[PDB]
């Protein structure tokens, strides 16, 4: 997953040992719309101020 | 005249004025200097390089050593070793000597092998592990872009060899910036005897 | 539709079956969290819904896996033979049974005998046929080639083998049970299941179309009923029937999951929960 | 001017690779076999390691293959024999260390000779024995009762190139060689002479 | 002209291509930054103008893109069965669309039927026959063998397959539409596109010499509207039409680079813009 | 027209070539940038469009590359053939290549033999005879005076030297091949392309118009192709081809980027890159 | 003369010519540094005559040159199976160009045409035939098979293919142009060169019978001319025209330089400068 | 083919062989240098080959050498009177003498007297007139218009001026010895060197066209015999005869320097030697 993004950077990888493949581990990527933040709201002036 | 015109940014203009200020700055050249920081506010730094660039471009003629640098880079091109610089390096595991320059050396690193799988610079090798490398030389010769800093031992048959360490096996295999090379030299003292590759090898 | 059918199928088609579920819950996730704005729902999609990761596909856009879509339709439909078959048979990894095939028997595929004796109309789930000449009682008149399932309703001059009004074998054969004079008329109607599923044809007609731009010469625009008929005969000879439900599976699952990220409305169940 | 000091760029090797698009796909596939024990070899019991050699005549070289189970065959007429066969399985065995396993595309040598045939005699026929191997049954049949120019010269019929050519092209890449030496075969050069032959045990 | 289309051919003209590209952009890259001064346009060129960095050149002069352009050409078109290993070709995972083709069809190929029925002329950008008998209307008079795509202008007394001026098929047949008597005459002009390149053609003349000489009994001097005919005629029919296309580019483009390479001069789009 | 080409015709326009090629680059260089608000895009361009380094031009704004380009022009082209000591010119056999020719030949320019044997009608691309009266086999009927270069289609009654479809030389000559009596009519076409550069003609005329205006006693507004002729007419014999394509280049760039200046549109490609 | 020319004959040639040019350079050297001294030439050559840096060469005297040129030439000329194991024809990839021939085609090799109508007779640089019945205009009357090129010095009653007073191809056809009854005669004379090397006609003569003594079942003493016929008529057909100089030059190479080993005299331009 | 020669020529001429001599040089030097491996004899010739220490051309590459010789050769015989300190090249009258021709005459050039008192026919190195009508002794028959010099042989039924077999004037002329009736012939044979160098005529072959393809307009291709009459025939009429050598050397030297460059063969003598 890591070494397939592609951005402006060329990500290497070291190829992982056969025996180190398996081992497990937890990367928790949050899951949640951004989108009904940046609604018309009656306080967006206050936003842009602070 | 091609790029970076009356177009340029405002933020391209501290790189203009830096030698323009650091011409001011020597001597005999203080009235103009004086008189150029006092009134700024009247005449600005932009018109006065606008006008000193109109200035040279009618005619002012330029310093000749442009010219020779431009006659010289011709010069470095054609021959590589004088200046101590190599275009590329192939690293192999089975050598074939060119046997042209057996008239003239006993023994040389001069090879003939045609490359395999090409690499761009030192570093992109030096950052891989060893199994990729150890195919990569299975495979067949492998070749290194990049120039390289290198210098030649032109030595007799009685000497003993300084010692290179081309590759250093570490951790990795990884090259050296520098690459010094030997070559023993065939005189008419010595030259219908024949000499081992033991030492060079 | 000319097309060819390794003995790797099975295996492809659990993958891509995997594949088409994933994205369906991911679109049906995205979709019961949309709240109307700015940004569109297509764009919505387009963010946040196709980034799926899996064993073998690593692709964060429906670009990525409209082309593992691609990919596995191409190895298991159209190319012509992965690998010597004792490599196949000897796989030891095992696959889940799809569901349960949901769609109506309407137009039933039948074939007269060679004779030419009888003339054959089709109805809704109806087969009937007329006599030109006088024929025997006991004797076939029709035998079905597309599988059906179900139960056996408004026979009339024939007779079909059935216990309590649900059939026993996959392909009926309608024999005569009277004799008869020329001119007259034998009829069968059936309650059946056919191969196939029923819901989400929608996307399935935009789908194909999306699938044949790209495979032009083997694949074309067509019927569901036609394309799961072809695909079904298509299918190679030796081959149990748990395998060749997940390569029918995969076969239809593809086009709907291809007209379904054209069109960003729901999926189907036997898509969806695989 | 056709000649390479390349091993897998010789004349009697052919290359293969899947369709372009497919490449992703025959990876898992690949990745399947090796899960299932899919792999001759020339130590392992030969009862185990006859179960699993197919040949299969290629029509094509966009096809799918694994490198420790795939051996070629062309589309022919001709029948091969007990010892042609264990030549031909000899050579492909000691000619894949050479393999390119970085690339994608596979090289394999291709057997003139029907080999299914004989395949099945010798399947039909093997008992579950502990110590008998693909290299006992070679040096039993091919070294102990042929001459060294006789089975270089059935291993020469056996791909396309003549005796002369294997002989030349040997001296080129030393892979061969290497490869033709691990088959217990010494190549010996005098001058104004043809070269002999002769196996290992004798040399 | 005898060639045999090997079946790696697409693998090897992607590499082909991209080192034309390559060429092609370190040339006009040289070419705009030459300032008038005491060595010539072509002693700058040749010192500066050859450093690609890229696999399989041997050199870092016109010489050795030259030599990578034979070594390229002959392994992917020739009769010579070399595989280039010093390249990346072994490598290659995906290849890259080629530019559409922008070639004007003024001499369309067509193909008459075995019958003698019509005598066929050519005009700029059209075809005409003359009948010899009485013909029905409703049969093929004329049909093109070459690919073609495009609309359709000033049709006469013949029916082709089209809806809103644009023509439906890439392989148009052309069929009477009103029963004529023998000598009628029909028409049927076209503002279309033939597969290949209209622009660089002095440069293609001048390179199809320069690799005609090494290839004598290979290749001969001809027009790039023949050339580029036997090799569509050439291409093996179980190809992709994105295939065809990325074999077609580097099959023009190599000469077009050769004679690039001689006259310094610009290049053209479909070469640099790769 | 009137004009007279002097020996030195080659430097000045490969100096006028050259700053021609400037200031398109440096009129696209603005137009990418432009903020698109009260201002309109031509005080913009006014106002930053102007060149700062080249030796010759002696304003930062557009005037003056416009006051630059009318004494290239003058000094090259005109009755004057006074010497732009002001412009420096340091090697008169230094000549960058100019692009190659894209102008297709529609209006091909042929001579009669001045017999008063055929009678000359025009077409798209091709030329038609009509013998007035009997005429042998083997003798001419046709010859161009304008150099073209390309293929031949559709050759009837009539022989040219061909290799492979493409003319043989520059200047090919028309001769019948059969004895052809009672008033025929032969036709020879010719998909080929004459002198000039086709892009950009609505710049031509535009630009044409501004340069007559000044010099109103030796150029009048006409079409480029007859511009072309007459410019390539009024070539001394005493010049190559490696010259003389240098001196049309400047001939038609210097009305191109006459009327680019006015309308600020984009710029040929020929311009672009030279 | 039979001989079998092998696949690595341009390998063999090109360490051939090599080793040839060495030794010829040696000589010129010993020549000038002999001091007419006490010691013979023959003598004081025999003590230095040998090549330094050279490998596979075994003896340092003239006869490990004699032993080496031995080999070779077995090699390459008269037995497929040897293959020498010591030289370095392991890198063999390219061959450097041998210098272009230079021998005078005064006989020149041609073959009539089956009919009989024809008399050959011979003369110092041109060919003329009788004609024994009336032979029609436009006709081939011969043609050559031993390649030539330069000039022509004078056709009467003849034409052939030639521009600006030189030959078009290699073998020209010599074709009636008159209709000429009654046992005429047609003369076609030739400033050409033939396949081979002039200088050295002598050293050739005392080394092939050197190098025939040998091989006495294969070569037999012979003039320089056809020594070059037969070996031409012997090279395989499917082989590049670059190859086949080079394996000419050896063929003529190795017994120059085995009649120079005994001669003390100079070497050919042709040796020396390889 | 038409072209000015100017009277500085010579000032050119000492140039431009000098460059051709240090071009081939370096190429000799570099030629004995390789060793058959990876890289092509063209892309070592270009890398570490075509260096040279000559002042006023400022190229060490292949090309530059190659245009030094496009720009001299044009200022020497094509452009017309041109002073040499313009491009450069210091005019100095202290030049070194070139070496002697070496072209073997075979089609000696004659110019029979008006009248047609005789008929000219050509032979390998005599010319054969037949007397149509009775001639006395003691008036010309044939003169020689291009100048010869050598021995006269085989002199029968006529008389030259001769001492010791040796021809006393460059322009001999043919008198009738005894006066002949009833058409009888008269040969004259001569072994005699004419203006020109016979080494080298294949690399003049390519030379020619290489040069022709660019001064189009001025050069064609054609024998190396009918371009040494054309380059003579046009010198000034006031130069001496050391002039008119170091000319006519230059004159042939540039195509086959030319050609030589092309295929890197070896170079003639009268070239390298000077």
């Amino acid at each position: 997953r890591i070494t397939e993004m592609v951005n402006d950077r060329r990500i290497m990888i070291q190829k992982l040992t056969l025996a180190e493949k398996p081992q497990v581990m937890r990367h928790v990527t949050t899951e949640i719309n951004n989108d009904l933040f940046f609604k018309m709201s009656p306080v967006a002036q206050l936003y842009i101020y602070h | 005249p091609t790029r970076y015109g009356t177009s340029e940014s405002i933020d391209k203009f501290k790189i203009a004025w830096e030698n323009v200020e650091s011409v001011l700055n020597m001597e005999g050249n203080d009235f103009v200097k004086t008189i150029m920081y006092a009134y700024e506010d009247n005449f600005p730094k932009k018109d006065f390089y606008m006008m000193l660039k109109q200035i040279a471009s009618d005619g002012q003629g330029a310093h000749p050593i442009a010219a020779a640098i431009d006659q010289l880079r011709t010069i470095v091109y054609r021959e590589p070793e004088r200046f101590g610089y190599i275009d590329s390096v192939i690293l192999t595991h089975n050598p074939d000597v060119d046997t042209a320059y057996n008239r003239f050396f006993h023994l040389h690193p001069i090879v003939t092998n045609q490359p395999s799988n090409t690499i761009k610079n030192a570093q992109l090798w030096n950052e891989m592990r060893l199994e990729q490398q150890v195919e990569h030389i299975k495979a067949g010769p492998v070749r290194i872009i990049g120039p390289f800093h290198v210098t030649y031992n032109y030595l007799s048959e009685e000497e003993d060899m300084p010692a290179t360490s081309h590759i250093i096996m570490k951790d990795n295999m990884i090259l050296n910036d520098h690459l010094t090379f030997n070559f023993v030299k065939r005189e008419r003292r010595n030259n219908k005897k024949r000499v081992s590759s033991f030492r060079y090898k | 539709m000319n097309l060819e059918i390794n003995n790797f199928a099975p295996a492809i088609s659990s993958i891509g079956s995997q594949l088409c579920s994933l994205s369906a819950q991911k679109l049906l996730t995205c979709r019961k969290q949309y709240g109307n704005g700015a940004k569109s729902f297509e764009e919505f999609y387009a963010e946040i819904g196709g980034i799926i990761g899996m064993m073998g596909i690593n692709s964060q856009t429906p670009s990525g896996i409209r082309e593992a879509i691609y990919r596995l339709y191409q190895s298991a439909f159209l190319f012509g033979d992965i690998f010597p078959e004792s490599f196949g048979i000897q796989n030891t990894q095992n696959i889940k049974p799809p569901p349960g095939f949901t769609a109506p028997a309407k137009k039933l595929e039948v074939v007269l005998p060679q004779g030419g004796a009888f003339d054959l109309i089709y109805n809704n789930g109806e087969i009937r046929v007329t006599t030109t000449r006088n024929v025997q009682a006991g004797d076939l008149v029709c035998t079905v080639t597309f599988p059906i399932q179900g139960s056996v309703i408004a026979t009339r001059n024939c007779h079909v083998n059935e216990i309590g009004g649900q059939l026993t074998t996959t392909r009926p054969e309608i024999i005569a049970s009277v004799p008869m004079p020329a001119r007259t008329v034998i009829v069968a109607s059936f309650d059946a299941i056919e191969i196939g599923y029923g819901e989400g044809d929608d996307l399935f007609a935009i789908g194909i179309a999306i699938l044949s731009n790209r495979f032009n010469g083997q694949i074309t625009p067509m019927s569901r009923h036609n394309y799961m008929t072809q695909m079904f005969a298509n299918l190679p000879a030796n081959m149990s029937e748990r395998d060749s439900s997940a390569v029918l599976h995969f076969a239809q699952a593809a086009p709907v999951v291809l007209g379904m990220m054209e069109r960003l409305t729901g999926a189907p169940k036997w898509v969806l929960d695989y | 001017m056709n000649w390479s000091k390349a091993i897998n760029f010789q004349p009697f090797m052919l290359e293969t690779r899947p369709p372009l698009t497919t490449i992703p796909i025959m990876d898992q596939l690949v990745e399947i076999g090796e899960r299932s024990n899919q792999k001759w070899s020339m130590t392992d019991r030969l009862f185990f390691a006859i179960r699993k050699i197919n040949p299969i005549f290629v029509t094509s070289s966009q096809i799918p293959s694994k490198f420790d189970y795939t051996i070629l065959q062309m589309p022919t007429q001709l029948i091969a024999s007990l010892k042609e066969t264990l030549l031909f399985l000899a050579f492909s065995y000691y000619l894949r260390e050479y393999q390119d396993k970085v690339g994608q595309m596979k090289f394999y040598p291709v057997a003139m000779k029907n080999m299914i045939p004989i395949v099945n005699y010798l399947k039909d026929r093997v008992h579950n024995n502990f110590d008998t191997t693909l290299e006992q049954a070679y040096r039993q049949n091919v070294v102990h009762t042929l001459s060294a120019s006789d089975a270089f010269d059935l291993l020469s019929g056996m791909i396309a190139t003549t005796r002369l050519d294997l002989i030349q092209r040997t001296r080129i890449c030393p892979e061969l060689l290497n490869v033709l030496n691990k088959m217990s075969f010494i190549l010996i050069y005098a001058p104004n002479r043809p070269s002999i032959l002769s196996w290992k045990n004798q040399s």
